[PDB]
Formats: structure tokens, C-alpha cells, sequence
């Protein structure tokens, strides 16, 4: 979710 | 090469693919959980420990540092840099890009296309702020340190006044932007590696292929170079005053762009490390 | 000169004194509540608005940006800089100094004396971490972004093990430092202005408490003087409070503060520190 | 009597006055900083320690537990209760009243007059939520556990839409209430002790400002409350299980509506407006219910 | 019956299994994401809305309310209760069990076996607190409202002193407990439904680690519980006012000590170890108490 | 994790 | 202890 913004 | 991937989850599409692509091309790929690395900074020779052992013989590192762990992730990356390991993206550039207020002020100063944009925290004259950015409708973005908390359409002056009154005393940083209605809920994601857009897609509120203009291509490349990033996702809105940069991401996702274009983006990133480390 | 003071409270000793000193010396001193400034970001005619009006004709700005508002304060300061206003301390230097992890790594890289120091978040091997930094006794600091949250003296390996296990559940950044016992609970605060230590004081912690408590005059060594000046220059700060421990391995930098207090140093030395800061702005 | 006052600050008007009133009436009044009390939770010889010593010979306790420390304050009060010390207000009642969502659902269930009220966290359909509670204008409150974080008046549908979308990014609990325009920015504070309203005042918000706090720049005056308002204030306190409560009431077109039931009401506003010894009346309540009998 | 399952994730083993078991037995099972329910609390028109539509015709509700959302989850459950829907566990009981300080004080008052236990926030005399609970070694638990944040073994007085000094001014609630070394890193999970322990298991922590959660990478096995453990588990649930509860017990030298009473116990560990249809038994309980 | 305690 | 330390 976060390391792929 | 021996390549570290700073990622909290090795099952994530982007981390899996970077590991896969690296191994296809004969590299030793090691996923390091950023938060499980601990370090001695003061002393005779810089080292990073991980699960009781030192990390040795790394040629390069791919930082996939989530926004919630920017400070610690940049400290681990900075340590790799001090030990002579080649970073895909430099620590100073990742830190800079995660500070949204600083990013916008830098892109603005360097003449990159931006939506008309205002900053506030506890403004005494809300109507003046709303007038400054060209009035309603406008978008209000809420920032807490290095993280975006929300994005809200205020269709009327009174809606903008109410959101700002609500957030006053809630200790968030506030971005106010002109609403780019003419984009019709579409944006362009340009995947930049070195001085090239290697892939792009249209996102509609679904994803599709897109032929970007020479001006959009140049804007995406310049935005990355201005931020000091070798690899970046640049988000662009097609406005009536040309392409406007919304986002410069130091750790862009691969799933959307790869499934839409069919391109080996992970491979191209590994190629970049081969040519520059 | 027309000088802005970025301070959230004009009644604070340091802000009052800077305003007082500026006015004694014929300057127009205006206190700007950092959070009440709002801005348009644009390279052509860059402006800052405050209570419905633009801020115009400012020659210099003194940033007193609290650690909790570093990002927004640096955005307001950066805007002043882009408008050609002279900053006492640069935005990039203040941001750098507020990132404690980055500050230590930079001072270390530039050969400034530091306590042996480790960083951790969720280490799998706590005993290894404790061994790396030379074992107990050690001081354990909790960091959340640009703010120090907590400080603990751990006298034994088992106390360090327990504190680290406890703090690992808070999901904050963890600093581990060797305890400099030989300092006997004393530290030196060196007030640096433009590559000179203009004032210094010894701070002594109350008996028991290891965290600095009473203050006294001190004659600093040439090595302490040079260390304080170099630490400020390395951070890129023109005005800095540098805290130093007298260790068995020479002077160790504990803290480089971009917004040092004036009350402690002025009441102990009797020096017009506010005045010397105003003088720096006049000369530059 | 020996009376403990659980207060983090003995210089506060209400804590000072309770201590003053207690001493006028021959009681030993001891201010206990709630967070500096620590305890062994054994049933068989139950004790509370404070600055190295046990607390002994307490007859009653006045809880002034701030909302930020409700859980720990209620644990210290519960311990006093287990040791046979008489609480001005019971721990279960204070905990209940500090959970604003639970308080409203209980008052509603017991047929106490309330503004039309909605709860949300992450609704998919904001327009549906706004419609459910009768549309704009409405007042939007942000709750984090036992604490109010923010309050906004949203005069239009689009303003309500924007505030709710904004607050949905904070992952807090959201209260939506109809704005009672017919009150003309006035509310009644009823000070309830036992089965009686012992004092009341009208609070008028400044023109513009919708919040009628004296803190938010509003004026206060004497008021004659109706028998229905009197009964509503008393019933609200009894339903919450509180012996002492501040109850805030709006005069609406559907009769008196309860806005707030406070377990730890301020004395400054009500005492300076009425001139009544409220602190004294509270001490009197402890004498009649918690003392020698 | 029409049965609501208040769960934030319908893919979770326990939620899936409750849905599966309900459907095997001819019930309409609907998973409601607790935080996506919004409500009118008007007495003349009470509603629960969900994705733009009202929720109607529910006979019962199974609350699977995570500790981080106790206040809002209890508000949604309370609303179901007010609308005549039968709750597997009552809102007041779930709220009570999630307040760890209140839970321990109640279990203590009712003579349930507990580790010697102390509470603190900002104590001025830490050595006195450490002495009160029988000195080191002791376990320190850190609480923030309705959530446990950490659990830490302090082997020495100085380790206990350091943890307490560290946490003083961090605005956490602190539990100090005697260390039950004689348990050897094992605990007993008793799955209570009505007045019965319907299943139990031993959880063993990996060698070294004292914290024995299967979530924290510890192994599970069958166990024959003593009559005293059985009675303690049942009484702990009844005292909390819970019909369905996981009760965690440590085998000490002074008999069984209750560590945890959980209003939303996991099914994966207990089902894979015992082989029992726990989901089914829960559905059966709703049939006998909430339905035809 | 949280609902399966 | 914020802009005076
Ligand atoms: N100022 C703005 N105007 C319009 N859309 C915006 C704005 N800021 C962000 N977005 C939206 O954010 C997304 C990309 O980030 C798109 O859906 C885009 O429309
Ligand atoms: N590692 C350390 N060794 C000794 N004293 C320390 C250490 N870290 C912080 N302090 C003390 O605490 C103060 C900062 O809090 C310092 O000025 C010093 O007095
Ligand atoms: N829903 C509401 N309708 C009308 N007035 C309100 C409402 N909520 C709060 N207020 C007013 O604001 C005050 C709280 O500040 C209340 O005492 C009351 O005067
Ligand atoms: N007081 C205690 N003594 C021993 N082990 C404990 C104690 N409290 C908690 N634990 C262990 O830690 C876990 C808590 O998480 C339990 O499963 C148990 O194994």
C-alpha cells in the first residue's frame, strides 16, 4: 500500500 | 552485483519483481527489512547489523522506503552511502521529495508547471487565502510531517471556509490548490529512469495506454532531475495552461505501469544499476 | 533594518530580548507567528501574507522555529529566502539539525567528537546492539520524526535489554549512546555566532538526576572552542547552541540547536547575547 | 471527614474552592494528583500508595478526573470504592459519561430529549449520512476515545460534505448533530446535585460565534428554568448514574434537548453568575451520604 | 436466522469460518465492516446504514471488534442491541473486557486467580511500587486506553526501575506483575461458550522468548485442563458478562492465574489443534438463545 | 491479527 | 522547552 505510492 | 532492496515486505509486487529481475540478470538480490537494520555510527569503520550479523559486500541498494518511516529509512540508506554502496536514489533526494511543501517550492522556483497552490496552518484571513489561489472550486490537501492525510474537493467558498475552520487547531499543514476540472478525473503517471520517461499510463476515476506530449515528457524528466532522483514516478494533470506536476514519488509502484504497458520496468531499473554501479 | 522574528509567542524571554535588542539599535522588529503566515508558491513576485496583508520591506528574518512545527516553519523561512530576505540561519541547515539521526551521521563523517552512538527501530538481536555501542551503562533516547520523546539511563545490560524491549513496542526511532560518567553530570553549552563562541556556561545536573539543575561560568579549552565552532559550520548554522561533554576521549558534541535559548546563558554570563545576534545581522 | 480530591492541579478554581469549602466545614481536604497514585489490586487488604506512603482513613473522594486520563483516573477511583471510600460520583458513571457515543445512545434509549444525532467513522456515502440526520445546517464533532478533538458548524450541504471528507482522513469517530437555530445561540447550564437542580445560568454566544463557552467569548446571565427543563436535567444525571453533573440544555421547538452531561463540571461560571456556594452544597452532599450517619 | 458479523476483514480465518458454519446450518450470514456502518441515534427513527442502504431484518450479531476500534465498534453493536438484535456478546461486556485495568480489578474483587499485580502512571516512589508486587523479576505491561502496547521481562530491580523511569512522562498506563517463571513460557487458552469450556490448548513460546503468542511465532498442543482451570475460565467469562470468551491461564505454584479475557478470540489456533467445529458451536449457541 | 486475539 | 532549549 505504502512502498508502492 | 550484490544488491540490497530496503523493503518492509518481500511479498509486495514491486519488491518481488525487483528481486526476480535482479536474479534473471545474474545478481545476488537480498531484501533488507529497513526497521530490522541497526547501526553503529560513531567509531572506526561504518557498519550496518541485521539479525545479529554485519551486512558486507553490497555493491548497490534499492530504497523502497515507505513515507511513515522516511527518517529511519534515510538513516539506513545514508549509512549504505557512507560505506561506498551505490544508491538507486540518494538519501537527500528521497528526504527532499517526501517534504511536500519543500518539493512544491523547489519545482515552482525551477519553473516546473504546477497548479496555483497556497500553504497555510492557522491563517487569520481565510477569505484572503481562498482569493490568493483563485477562489472555489479548490482542492484542500492535509499534510502531517512527511505523509498526505487527505485530499478534499471544496466546490464553494463556504465549503473551503468550513474545512479550513475545522482544521485550524488540528495541527495539520494545509495545501490549497486550484481544482483542475478540465482533466475530467484523469492524470498521467510518467515512470522516469535517468534522463528518460521509460513508460507512462493514463489513470481515470481504471488505467490505459497514453501517448504523452514532448512537453509532458520534458516536464517529467526535469521534475525528477530537479528533485535529484534517478528513478521517480511523476504524476501530471493535462490543464488548460499545459501539463502540471501533482506528485514526484521516489518509490513508485510497478504493478499498475507494468500490467498496462507490458514493459520489464524492474529489468530497466536493474540495467540502470549495472550502467552506474 | 526591518527584521522579522518567526516566534509563536512574543512574550517568551528569547523573542522579547531579540525585539528589545533590535529596537535599542534602531531596527524595526516585527514578531511573525510562524503558523499564521500563509503563502502563494510562485517564482515571479513571491509573497507571504499575514492577517490579510502582504509582508514587504523585510531585510532579515530570525527563525525561532519550534521542533514540533519544523516542516511548516522551514516552508515560511524558505519563502522569505526566495524573496531575498537574509535568514540568521538557513532553512536547509535548520531542517538538517532537527533530524537527529542525520545530524549525528554528518558530524561523525566530518570527524567531530561524538559519544559512541547506535540507531535501531526493531532489531532482532538486542544483546548484539548493546555490545556494538560498548555495553552498559548507556543512555537510550526515543525519537519521533524531528522531536526527542524520552531519555533513560540504563546502568546494567539487563536494564538496557528491558528498556529496548519496552520501546520496540512504541514503533519510534531509538538512539543508544555510551554514558559519559566521567563528565560527573556536567555539560558545556557554547553559544556560537559566526565562527566564534561568544559565550559559554557549565550546566550541572541535581544530585541523582543525570539529565542537566544549576549553571555556572566556565573557561573552555581551545579544543572545546574549536569543536563548538566546527559543529556549527558542519551543520551550516551561523547561530547555534552546541552542548559538549568533557570525556576521556576529548570534547563530545551532544546537541547542535538552531534556536538556542538566551535566558540561561544571559543570566549566567551577564552578556547582551540578543545584541550580538542583532550585530551579526547588521554586519551580514 | 477526611476527603480526597482527585485533581492534577490544586491551583484550579474548582479544586481550590472544593478544598476551601471542605475546610470551612471542619473537614481534612487532601488533593491527590491522580497520576502519582499507584496501587496493588489485591481484594483482601486493598491499598493506594502516594509519594511512598499508603493513603489511610479517607471517608470520601471527589473525582475531578480530566478526560485525557479517564481510564487511569477511574482505576484509582475504583480502588477507593473497593476500600469502602464514598465516591461523589461512581467510577462506572464517570467512564460512561466520558464515552460521548454511549452517553447519547443511553439518553436516547431512555427518552431524554436530544438533537437529531448521527455517528460515522468511514462511511462510503457521505450524502446519505447528511440526509439521515436532516441535512445542513449541522454541527460536526471529532471524537478520539473519551476526548472531543474539534467542533465545526457546517451551514450548507457542500460544507458538511467537505468537513466529513476532510475528517475521514483522521480516522477518528465523527458525531453529526442538527443545529438548533431556534435557541438563538443560547443554552442553559443546570448544576445537578442529588435529585435537585441547585443552580442554573443562561450562556449566550457572541453574534457570529455559535459556541457559547465563556472561553469562546460569550456572556452569562441568571435564568428561571421550566419544570420540564428541571426534570430533564435531574433525569439525565440519574440515567447517567451521576450524583453531581453539569447538564447543558437547548430550548428547541420539540422541548428541552440535552447537549452535554459532564461528570466534573466547572464551578467558576455558575458561582460568579448565581453567587451561590456550589462547592459548599457539594460538601453538604458528602456529609449527608458519605460521612457519620 | 439473519446474522451480522461485525468484522473489518471478511477474508480472516475466524470471520470466514463463522460465515461458513452459519451457511452450513441454513442461516443468512452478512459480514458488516464495523467502520463503514453509520447511524441515526434518533429514538423516533433509529437506523444503521451501510453503503447507502439501511440494515434490516437481522436476528443476531457476532461482534469481532478489534481493540483499536472498541469505542466505535461498541456504538455499532449497542445500536443493533437497541433495535432488538441478539448480540453473541453484549456491548457493555466487550467495553468492560477491553479496559484491562477495570478487568483486573473486577476479577480480583471476585476472587479469580491473578498474578500479584500493581498499577502506576507517574509514581514518585518506584522502589515502593516494585516492593508492593514482591520485587524482581516482574513483567511490565504498557497500556494506551483499550490496547496493550508492550510486555517486558525485568529480571532485576534496576531493570524495573529503568523501564518505569523511561515510561514516566510517556503518558502510558503501566501494569507491574510477578513473573510466573514456573510456567516455562507456556499458557493455556480455554475457549468458553455459555457455562462450558468447549475446547482448550497449550501455547509454548520459542526457546528464549517468554511471550507465547502463536501470532509471535509460538507452537500449540493438546492439553487436559484441571477442574480448577475449567471453573476459573467459566467464572472469568461470567464475571466479565461474556457468553463467548478466550481465557488465557498461567499454571503457577499458587494454581491457575488468568492473564487475558478476550471478547473476540481467534478460531485458527484452537480449531487446527483440537479439530473441533468451534464456529459451529458458536452458531448453535445463537440458535438456542437468539433464534427459533 | 487484531480480531483474532 | 521548544524554541528556548
Ligand atoms: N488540484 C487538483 N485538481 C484536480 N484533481 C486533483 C488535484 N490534486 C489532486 N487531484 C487528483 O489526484 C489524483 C492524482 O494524485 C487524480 O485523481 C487527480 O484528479
Ligand atoms: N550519553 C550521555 N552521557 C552523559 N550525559 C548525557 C548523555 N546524553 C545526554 N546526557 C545529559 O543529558 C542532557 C540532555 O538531556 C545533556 O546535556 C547531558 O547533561
Ligand atoms: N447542535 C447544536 N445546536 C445548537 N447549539 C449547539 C449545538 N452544539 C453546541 N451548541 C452550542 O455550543 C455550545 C458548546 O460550545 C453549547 O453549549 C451550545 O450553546
Ligand atoms: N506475569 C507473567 N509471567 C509470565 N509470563 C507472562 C506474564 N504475563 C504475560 N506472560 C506471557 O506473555 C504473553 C503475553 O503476550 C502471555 O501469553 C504469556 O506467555
Amino acid at each position: 500500500e505504502e512502498e508502492e505510492e | 552485483m550484490k544488491i540490497a532492496v530496503l523493503s518492509r515486505n518481500p511479498r509486495l509486487y514491486s519488491t518481488r519483481r525487483l528481486v526476480e529481475a535482479g536474479r534473471e540478470r545474474g545478481h545476488e538480490m537480498v531484501v533488507i527489512d529497513t526497521l530490522r537494520a541497526y547501526m553503529n555510527i560513531a567509531s572506526h569503520k561504518p557498519q550496518i547489523h541485521y539479525r545479529g550479523q554485519p551486512l558486507e559486500g553490497f555493491d548497490a541498494v534499492i530504497p523502497r522506503i515507505g513515507a511513515s518511516v522516511t527518517f529511519y529509512g534515510c538513516a539506513v540508506l545514508r549509512q549504505f552511502e557512507m560505506m561506498g554502496v551505490f544508491p538507486l536514489n540518494e538519501s537527500v533526494a528521497i528526504a527532499r521529495s517526501r517534504d511536500k511543501l519543500r518539493s512544491l517550492q523547489l519545482l515552482s522556483r525551477k519553473g516546473i508547471g504546477l497548479p496555483v497552490t497556497g500553504f497555510a496552518h492557522s491563517p487569520d484571513d481565510v477569505p484572503d487565502l481562498i482569493e490568493m489561489v483563485g477562489g472555489a472550486p479548490l482542492v484542500i490537501k492535509l499534510l502531517e510531517g512527511t505523509q498526505g492525510i487527505g485530499v478534499v474537493l471544496c466546490e464553494t467558498e463556504k465549503a473551503a471556509e468550513s474545512v479550513l475552520e475545522a482544521f485550524m487547531g488540528l495541527k495539520h499543514n494545509i495545501m490549497v490548490q486550484e481544482y483542475i476540472k478540465e482533466a475530467g478525473g484523469a492524470d498521467i503517471r510518467c515512470f522516469v529512469v535517468g534522463d528518460k520517461v521509460i513508460a507512462s499510463m493514463k489513470r481515470q476515476a481504471s488505467a490505459s495506454l497514453i501517448k504523452i506530449t514532448p512537453e509532458e515528457r520534458m516536464t517529467a524528466i526535469r521534475a525528477a532531475r530537479v528533485m535529484g532522483l534517478n528513478v521517480a514516478g511523476v504524476d501530471i494533470l493535462r490543464s488548460n495552461h499545459g501539463p502540471l506536476v501533482m506528485e514526484v514519488n521516489s518509490s513508485p509502484g510497478l504493478e499498475g505501469i507494468e500490467s498496462t504497458t507490458g514493459k520489464d520496468i524492474a529489468g530497466i531499473i536493474i540495467q540502470y544499476l549495472e550502467k552506474n554501479g
